[PDB]
């Protein structure tokens, strides 16, 4: 999509499975522990973040990105 | 040694151990495994009316030595004579 | 680059000889002619390279070429990939007009793979452009002593046919000397050789050879164990299409590919370990000895990561080492910090900068292929041109 | 060139070292990856390494003054080796001795061919026969020294008239030690050698034939008798093959396959230049290294050399055909038809046609780049390590066998021999049996046969042990001297009664074993076993211990003892029976030792009969058997305990070992009489890991028959003769199930045997085993 539109904001809310509501199977991290690459190479892709988030001290590794830190992976900081 | 008195000796074993292999148990288990993990056999072949023993053997196999045949990568090869006639007598089909 | 990057290696000195005739005409003459004089002057090589290695006759007719059969064994491949990256490193030290030194004088440091860190260690001596001839020969003959008394410590053996075509049907190449396995652990593969080296003997056990990527793993071992474990993993199996998206996330199966590697020979294991002092011999009996003095810029170990300046006893020794005996651990050799990779080994798009930057990725370094002049579509990593652009649009910078 | 061209020629003593095969591998581009090791370690070497061993005194026969041959135009016809069946390949450490015999030196029209056999040997041992055949072209009349000798085909001789057994002895070169043989009925065959001295082209001037005459035994196994021993001068043919051609048949162990398999056609590369192979034979000949002398020759030029050509492809071969394992090729010969030059490609063709003594007959056929013959061959290849188990009783059926009897003539010469012999011995036969059950058999005494036929019914004792008391009382008791007829019962048909099953089910084995042995399919180093009924009928088909009536004797017996020591009711049904356990649904983690705790306990309680029998395929089948009435609660027991789960095994690690004893008890009589409510017909039925066993109500294999197996080991000790058993054939192949360790003749396996049985026969032995020393 992002690639068929260049300047157009599209804002990927990646959940994960644990959240609420509605279910996906998939871990939280694991699909985006390996396509966030492949996602900043689109400038127009907001990268947000959600399923199971509480408070500030629950999701600011997510926020700096050293969540990939203990996934042996370069720090990922998320939009959000 | 001398072969005669071994012919005696061994006649003898034989003859016991047919003997009261009539009321003592089945030790099936000691021995699928050692024609199958000593000699490493590469096809047994059941010769019998159905695939009795071929069905026991694929069990064990897949149970017991299944990380074993994989190391050694054999192509453990189960024959029963009624239904794998044409794999025994090496005349398969085109 | 190593061993075992692309299949046909040789096809990369083709342009070479054809591209750059000019230019490394002289260096492959000189290295071809000291290589069959190292043939006549050692003992008993003359056996180990059955068609002969007169690699000059090779080069105009391609029909002089013996196939992969003959050309890719480690004998004759381990020079010759050795010469391919001296040839991409000199055309661009021409091109960009340096002397070796000069060129060398750049960089913060130099480390090959499997076998390339024999050149890297090879350049970090080189000044002149005359002074360089000795460093090619320096190189070159070390490369011929690891193949020729690897190829006798482990020779190559024909593998029993009925593993050769139950392989294919599995999606599976020849078995190879080596094996790499992906999307797995560190630790399962260990978890799953130590099941497989509880059968067999010393004589035939495996071990990991190359700890490629941190989900990216080579193992090494004789054609046959290293076939059964590959069958050892089917049990393990999940084809790759079979959609899991059904299933719970802790309920799948590991699905995840593997191939055969195009190498002659088991690198990095056990099998090849009565070989080191047979090459520690045949090194100090020619001149090649290098020498923490003369290199200028560091040397990284593949194995512990650090740098060749500081080592106990000759440096030539743990070089050897660290391509029989010695697994490389290539992320604990990465502990550099730089912003350009360019690669002059073998195989180019498939190579080791590839590698690289797939694991060296959301770190900021970008990645350039020396060995090839091509284009890539999203432009992750470079090429030749990217070596030599003079404007603004060579200084990229990947995020 | 004083050297007789009749007497063997003495080699030298060659110690392989393990640089000669390393070298020779690759100078034959012997790219098998089969033969080449690390040095200060022995290497293996290549079957054809016999001919770098061989060369330097295969040739020395060629070289005698009364042969006279042009070397020059001395052409190498064909080349075979024999492996000789017992040895081991040959190993560098090895000091291999050699030594060859000129066979025959023939003089056709076109020159006079030479053929040597070498037979190399190592610690005295003969290890292989290697057999080549060169050519002196050209003209010769030196027929004063020219001598064939040949290995005739054993023929077979099938007496049935009697007038047959006499125009034998009319015969002056058929003599026997006893000629008050019985001749009759009996089967001869001829394993002769015959040797002639020629005078011309076609008149002989002396002819010998000889090689002794075997009989077939009971056991078919063949024993000699007497010696053919012909002698004639001037003959003009040979009489005693004649006399075995049209009157008997030919023994052929070549099997020819169906149908012909092909398993691939490859290619090859003669090498650049002969000097290489030259230099490693030893085989300095300037007909392939010089171009002055292939020239001289008329050669087209340099031609590699021959025996090159033949190891080339025989390297092609192992790793396909052998599936890259060299110690499976146990012999190789090949034809050389014309000649080929350096640096050429070559087609070969690789194909499956025939079978001998159960080893794979691999043609194969290498065609040049125009497409032209040069090598014609075929391979002794093993096939791989084979077991054949032989089933049990349970497996019975219509027609079992009944087909292959309407096929293989050597499977309907068992039934018929067994039948026949059961025909004319019980009046009874069960080719009539098997084709069609019955549900009852009354046997009627008529007349002479009659009476013949009662007494021997009559004639059989069930012995049983009281207290050392070797108790003789009667099989029959129904039968007397005043008896006209007797009456077998069975409901579903005496298939189901194992009186009847046990020499079906050995007979349909060993008949459709036969079979296979008349196909060449059976190995000399195949292991063999049976579960629980199919040993008999694998000694007898493997080891041959027994003769197929004797055979069906013992195994009728068998079954006679086991039926008579159970009370059948009205009809003949028992209420005993035999039961499959699969430890693996009742729990995942029901450990063997689980069954010994569920199961004894039911014994020690109810005082009833049940025993774990065979111990199959651990955690997954177990079969027991005894008295139905606790046969039934171990049944219910399982099926209730897998509806709780309840683990005895994980009792011995959460509870102590004695206060388990008091909580099975509990479950054990509680279960016990709630299952006990069963009426008398007691039928089974398959539960959650019970599996119903169909037709067997006798518990063999059970602590309940101790009681009557001497006497079973005393009829044995007369059927079986000491003669008949052969060791070679249950050394290490056999696998008894008495002891699952291969028969071994030790004193550990006899004690081995004894502590498990306690029986007298095997103590007496260990303690007088100084007959081990003579």
């Amino acid at each position: 999509i992002a690639k068929a539109h260049p300047n157009f904001p599209i804002a990927l809310q990646w959940t994960g499975g644990r959240g609420g509501g509605h279910h996906s199977f998939e871990d939280a991290h694991t699909p985006m522990l390996q396509m966030y690459s492949k996602i900043r190479r689109h400038p127009n892709i907001m990268l947000i973040f959600g399923s199971g988030f509480g408070s500030a001290d629950d999701t600011y590794p997510y926020l700096t990105g050293e969540w990939s830190t203990k996934f042996d992976y370069p720090p990922m900081p998320f939009d959000g | 040694m001398k072969p005669e008195v071994e012919q005696e000796l061994a006649h003898i074993l034989l003859t016991e151990l047919l003997a009261y292999q009539f009321a003592s148990p089945v030790r099936w288990i000691e021995t699928q495994d050692v024609f199958l993990k000593d000699f490493n056999t590469e096809r047994v072949v059941e010769i019998g009316p159905s695939p009795t023993l071929a069905g026991m053997a694929q069990r064990t196999l897949k149970n017991k030595y299944e990380s074993y045949d994989a190391a050694l990568s054999l192509h453990r090869e189960i024959l029963c004579y009624s239904k794998d006639a044409k794999e025994i007598y090496y005349t398969p089909d085109p | 680059g190593g061993q075992g990057n692309t299949d046909d290696y040789f096809e990369e000195l083709r342009d070479l000889y054809q591209t750059y005739h000019v230019l490394v005409g002289d260096l492959i003459k000189f290295s071809a002619e000291t290589l069959s004089e190292l043939i006549r002057t050692t003992l008993d090589a003359e056996k180990v390279f059955t068609q002969g290695l007169n690699i000059l006759e090779w080069l105009e007719n391609p029909s002089n070429t013996p196939d992969k059969d003959y050309l890719l064994s480690i004998p004759i491949s381990c020079p010759l990939i050795g010469v391919i990256q001296l040839a991409h490193y000199v055309v661009t030290a021409k091109l960009l007009g340096f002397t070796p030194g000069e060129l060398r004088s750049y960089l913060k440091g130099a480390t090959g793979h499997s076998q390339g860190l024999v050149t890297a260690v090879a350049i970090a001596e080189t000044d002149s452009w005359e002074s360089f001839f000795v460093s090619v020969r320096k190189a070159i003959t070390v490369l011929f002593f690891i193949g020729v008394r690897c190829y006798e410590a482990y020779p190559n053996t024909s593998l029993p046919p009925s593993i050769l075509e139950d392989s294919l049907e599995n999606n599976e190449g020849v078995p190879s000397p080596m094996l790499s396995i992906s999307n797995l652990t560190q630790e399962q593969v260990q978890d799953y050789v130590n099941k497989t080296n509880s059968h067999l003997p010393a004589g035939k056990q495996v071990e990991i050879s190359l700890v490629n990527g941190a989900k990216n793993l080579v193992v090494s071992g004789p054609p046959q164990s290293l076939y059964g474990l590959n069958l050892t993993l089917r049990k393990a199996k999940a084809p790759s299409g079979l959609d899991q998206s059904r299933i719970p996330f802790s309920e799948r199966k590991l699905k995840f590919s593997n191939r055969f590697l195009p190498v002659a020979s088991p690198f990095h294991s056990h099998l090849l370990v009565p070989a080191s002092d047979l090459i520690n011999k045949d090194l100090v009996k020619n001149n090649v000895s290098f020498n923490a003095k003369d290199i200028q810029i560091p040397v990284y170990d593949t194995f512990d990561g650090s740098d060749l300046r500081v080592l106990s006893g000759s440096i030539s020794e743990r070089i050897v080492d660290c391509i029989i005996r010695l697994p490389v651990k290539w992320e604990t050799t990465t502990q550099f910090k730089a912003t350009h990779i360019l690669d002059f080994g073998p195989g180019g798009a498939s190579g080791l900068g590839v590698l690289t930057h797939r694991n060296k990725d959301g770190t900021g370094v970008r990645v350039i292929v020396a060995g090839t002049l091509d284009i890539n579509p999203d432009d992750d990593y470079g090429f030749k041109q990217e070596i030599f652009d003079v404007t603004s649009n060579g200084l990229k910078k990947n995020p | 060139l004083d050297f007789d061209p009749r007497d063997v020629i003495k080699g030298k003593d060659f110690e392989i070292t393990a640089k000669e095969v390393y070298d020779f591998t690759h100078a034959v581009g012997n790219n098998c990856e089969d033969f080449v090791s690390r040095p200060d370690r022995t290497m293996l070497a290549p079957m054809d390494f016999a001919i770098v061993v061989g060369w330097r005194a295969i040739i020395k026969a060629i070289f005698p003054n009364t042969v006279d041959g042009d070397l020059l135009k001395l052409v190498h016809l064909s080349n075979g080796y024999k492996m000789i069946p017992g040895a081991k390949p040959l190993q560098v450490g090895d000091v291999v001795s050699t030594t060859a015999v000129i066979e025959s030196v023939v003089n056709q029209p076109t020159g006079k061919i030479v053929d040597v056999v070498g037979t190399l040997s190592r610690n005295g041992k003969p290890v292989m026969e290697v057999t080549s055949s060169f050519f002196y072209r050209g003209n010769y009349t030196d027929f004063e020294n020219t001598f064939q000798k040949t290995v005739e085909p054993v023929y077979q001789m099938h007496i049935k008239t009697s007038k047959d057994i006499a125009v034998l002895r009319s015969k002056e070169w058929f003599q026997l030690d006893d000629e008050d043989f019985d001749l009759l009925n009996k089967t001869l065959t001829f394993e002769t050698e015959t040797e002639v001295t020629f005078k011309n082209a076609n008149i002989f001037s002396s002819v010998k034939c000889f090689g002794p005459i075997k009989v077939e035994l009971p056991t078919k196994e063949t024993v000699e008798i007497g010696i053919v021993d012909y002698e004639a001068g001037a003959s003009h043919g040979n009489p005693v093959v004649d006399f075995l051609k049209r009157n008997g048949s030919t023994l052929e162990q070549k099997v020819n396959l169906e149908n012909p398999i092909p398993i691939a056609v490859l290619d090859s590369y003669t090498p650049s230049t002969n000097e290489p192979y030259a230099r490693v034979s030893g085989d300095l000949n300037p007909i392939h290294v010089s171009r002055h002398f292939a020239s001289y020759a008329n050669l087209p030029g340099t031609i590699t050399h021959g025996m090159f050509s033949s190891a080339s492809v025989r390297a092609l071969i192992e790793n396909w055909a052998a599936d890259s394992v060299s110690s499976r090729v146990r012999g190789y010969t090949c034809q050389f038809v014309d000649m080929v030059l350096p640096n050429t490609a070559l087609k070969t063709s690789i194909q499956h046609v025939g079978m001998i003594n159960g080893r794979k007959l691999i043609k194969f056929e290498t065609r040049n780049e125009d497409d032209v013959v040069v090598l014609t061959g075929e391979a002794e290849i093993e096939q791989p390590v084979t077991t054949f188990v032989f089933t049990g009783q349970g497996s019975q059926e219509q027609g079992m066998g009944m087909d292959l009897y309407k096929t293989s003539k050597a499977a309907q010469d068992v039934w018929n021999r067994a039948d026949n012999h059961f025909k004319d011995t019980y009046g009874f036969s069960i080719l009539d049996i098997v084709i069609n059950n019955p549900v009852n058999l009354t046997i009627h005494f008529g007349g002479e046969k009659g009476k013949r036929i009662r007494e021997n019914y009559s004639a059989m004792i069930f012995e049983t042990i009281v207290d050392g008391k070797l108790k003789t009382e009667k099989i029959f008791k129904e039968i007397n001297e005043h008896s006209t007829s007797y009456t077998f019962r069975s409901e579903k048909g005496l298939l189901s009664a194992t009186q009847f099953t046990q020499p079906a089910l050995t007979l349909m084995e060993k008949a459709a074993f036969e079979d296979l042995k008349s196909k060449g399919l059976i190995p000399a180093d195949a292991t063999f076993a049976g579960h629980s009924l199919g040993e008999y009928a694998a000694l007898a088909s493997l080891a041959d211990v027994m003769s197929i009536e004797s055979l069906v004797e013992v195994v009728f017996y068998r079954g006679m003892t086991m039926q008579v020591a159970v009370p059948r009711d009205e009809l003949g049904r028992s209420n005993y029976g035999m039961i499959a356990i699969n430890p693996g649904r009742v729990a995942a983690s029901f450990s063997q030792e689980a069954l010994q705790y569920v199961v004894e306990r039911v014994g020690k309680r109810t005082g009833w009969l049940v025993e774990i029998v065979n111990y199959n395929v651990e955690n997954q089948q177990y079969v027991a058997a005894g008295d139905l009435r606790a046969l039934d609660t171990v049944t219910n027991v399982l099926n209730f305990i897998k509806l709780q789960k309840i683990d005895i095994i994980e009792l011995q690690k959460s509870l102590s070992l004695e206060e388990v004893e008091g909580h099975l008890f509990e479950i054990i009589d509680e279960a016990s009489k709630k299952s006990a409510v069963k009426p008398r017909p007691l039928k089974l039925e398959r539960g959650f890991a019970c599996i119903p066993l169909v037709g067997i109500s006798v518990p063999f294999h059970s602590t309940y028959l101790m009681n009557g197996v001497k006497p079973f080991k005393s009829f044995l000790k007369k059927n079986i003769i000491k003669e008949n058993v052969k060791v070679a054939r249950l050394a290490g192949k056999y696998i008894p199930n008495l002891t699952a360790k291969p028969f071994q003749v030790t004193k550990e396996y006899f004690q081995d045997v004894y502590d498990l049985t306690g029986s007298e026969p095997i103590k007496e032995i260990i303690d007088n085993w100084e007959k081990y020393e003579q």
